[PDB]
């Protein structure tokens, strides 16, 4: 079993990527407030249960939310390709997990939107500084959604 | 609590530089003043942590909880970040009293249960068993 | 740069500090101030090797790494009496007991 | 330079600076005198004690890093007792 957590900002589309991976249908205007975890038996390279944990809700640095995030062994940091709060997210994952080399994967979603305010080379340079792969993804186009979750699983295996 | 972090929520980039032969545990005193353990730093390593203004940090040896110094003092409060430059925090060994240094050495060589087997005066056993405590040092610091 | 010294003769040990760039003669002038003897009467040695007055302390081998406050480096001293320099003699320190097994 | 002379139980004689030797509260009390005699502190400990007196003073009020004071395991107990007696 592999435990994957999908961290990211508002409207960045974290729920859409996990619904695309599991339900295989694109969700329009999915509830930002609702937070649910989904389990899925998938074949990668190995039959395993890659259980996602779409994150949602208001900023809470309580002991309880920390422990909930600490449980996930793989993190998918998502940002819209249309700001730099990602370092905050990455620095907080690093705190609860107590590691500089947590299995993580930078993901720039909404990569079908023609307006990009972030350079693709800029993110992969950031991903290179972190030491983690960057997978471009489009939940509407259903492109790269599987790769991001799958490369996170391979990073967890490498760990 | 006199000794606590101010909930400023104002980001201040800081450099934690371990200039001590010991593994350093940064400890962050939270808003209620309770010490929080943060990732350790191996001897010689430097890391650009992201903290906040008015935050209150102290630093100890990670295995024995011996006290360490930061910028020639016991505590460190990130100052107003200027033109993006990081605030530097040099973690260093204090000049410990010779007695305390000896207690540190004996504590490492002798498991706690065999302190009383050592050929030392009984006053020294009580000293041996009086291990370094972050909370006890905090009360002294509040007094000062 | 400062070097830190244990000048040692018989059962007498001087702890003093000196710049690495000072000279063996300047250091004999400092032992003069302590042990009240002229440099002509004093012989300074590193290990068994005699040290010439003109050489600087760094050339002899006393450096920051070699001579430290926590672990100082030892200069032997021999005094001259009746125009005869004495054999270099440094009486050893006591020895600690065997490590207790609990240690 | 003002020195003081410290004598161990086995008759070894150590010349240290006064300011350095004043790092011990006990020694400060006895000098309050350019010679102190210790009949219970052997030479290998009182020489090691004498290196602490140079370590302190040199590294006290040091803005930069400080090296660790090394204590070999064999001398540790004796150094502990002597420090306890000397308040340093
Ligand atoms: N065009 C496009 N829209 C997306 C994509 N991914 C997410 N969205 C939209 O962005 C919004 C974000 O919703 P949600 O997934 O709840 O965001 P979250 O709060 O970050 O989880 C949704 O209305 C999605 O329809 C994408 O790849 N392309
Ligand atoms: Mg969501």
């Amino acid at each position: 079993e592999y435990k994957l957590v999908v961290v990211g900002a508002d409207g960045v589309g974290k729920s859409a990527l996990t619904i695309q991976l599991i339900q295989n249908h694109f969700v329009d205007e999915y509830d930002p407030t609702i937070e649910d975890s989904y389990r899925k038996q998938v074949v990668i390279d190995e039959t395993c249960l890659l259980d996602i944990l779409d994150t949602a809700g208001q900023e809470e640095y309580s002991a309880m939310r920390d422990q909930y995030m600490r449980t996930g062994e793989g993190f998918l940091c998502v940002f819209a390709i249309n700001f730099e709060d990602i370092h905050h997210y990455r620095e907080q994952i690093k705190r609860v997990k107590d590691s500089e080399d947590v299995p993580m994967v930078l993901v720039g979603n909404k990569s079908d939107l023609p307006s990009r305010t972030v350079d693709t080379k800029q993110a992969q340079d950031l991903a290179r500084s972190y030491g983690i792969p960057f997978i471009e993804t489009s939940a509407k186009t259903r492109q790269g959604v599987d790769d991001a979750f799958y490369t996170l699983v391979r990073e967890i295996r490498k760990h | 609590p006199v000794l606590r972090s101010v909930n400023s929520r104002e980001p201040s980039q800081v450099i934690f530089c371990n200039r001590s032969p010991r593994v350093v545990l940064p400890v962050w005193l939270n808003f209620d003043g309770e010490p929080q353990p943060y990732p350790t730093l191996p001897p010689g390593t430097g890391r650009r942590i992201h903290s906040y203004r008015g935050h209150l940090w102290l630093f100890r040896d990670a295995g024995t909880h011996d006290g360490l110094l930061v910028n020639q003092t016991e505590l460190f409060v990130p100052s107003l970040n200027v033109d993006g430059q990081p605030i530097f925090a040099n973690i260093t060994l204090p000049v410990y009293t010779l007695k305390e240094r000896c207690l540190q050495v004996v504590r490492s060589l002798v498991k706690p249960e065999n302190y009383r087997r050592l050929d030392i005066v009984r006053s020294l056993y009580e000293d041996l068993e009086d291990h370094p405590n972050v909370q006890k040092d905090l009360e002294r610091l509040t007094q000062e | 740069m400062d070097v830190f010294l244990m000048i040692r003769r018989h059962k007498t040990t001087i702890f003093t500090d000196a710049k690495e760039s000072s000279t063996v003669f300047e250091l004999k002038r400092i032992v003069e101030g302590i042990l009240k003897r002229p440099p002509d009467e004093q012989r300074l040695y590193k290990d068994d090797q005699l040290l010439d007055d003109g050489k600087t302390l760094g050339e002899c081998g006393f450096t920051s790494q070699t001579a430290r406050p926590q672990a100082p480096a030892t200069v032997g001293l021999a005094f001259r009496a009746d125009d005869t320099f004495e054999a270099l003699c440094i009486e050893p320190f006591s020895s600690p007991p065997e490590l207790p097994d609990v240690m | 330079m003002m020195y003081v002379k410290l004598i161990s139980s086995d008759g070894h004689e150590f010349i240290v600076k006064r300011e350095h030797a004043l790092t011990s509260g006990t020694i400060k009390a006895m000098l309050s005198t350019n010679e102190v005699n210790f009949r219970e502190i052997p030479s290998h400990v009182l020489s090691k004690v004498c290196m602490y007196f140079t370590y302190k003073v040199r590294y006290t009020n040091s803005s930069t890093e400080i090296p660790e004071f090394p204590i070999a395991p064999e001398i540790a107990l004796e150094l502990l007792m002597a420090a306890n007696f000397l308040d340093c």
